[PDB]
């Protein structure tokens, strides 16, 4: 998790399931 | 006065309709996605 890294109707959703959970 | 001021959007998200099948009830949540419970 360290390696890997809201303005025109583009939004981002929420993956369903939070990191804690997977 | 010469200062620093941002800019944001307004707030947008699109409104989701939670429903338990209209089989059962006529009561729905409702989900405003990514806004700060105020401008409802
Ligand atoms: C939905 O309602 C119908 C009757 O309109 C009933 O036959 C059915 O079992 C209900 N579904 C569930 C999952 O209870
Ligand atoms: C929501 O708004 C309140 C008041 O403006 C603020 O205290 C809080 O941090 C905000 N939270 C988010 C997620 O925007």
């Amino acid at each position: 998790f360290n390696k890997v890294t809201k303005f025109n109707g583009l939004t981002v959703l929420p993956p369903l399931l939070t990191d804690e959970m997977i | 006065t010469l200062e620093i001021l941002d800019i944001t959007p307004c707030s947008f998200g699109g409104v989701s309709v939670i429903t338990p099948g209209t089989n059962t009830s006529n009561q729905v949540a409702v989900l405003y996605q990514d806004v700060n419970c105020t401008e409802v």
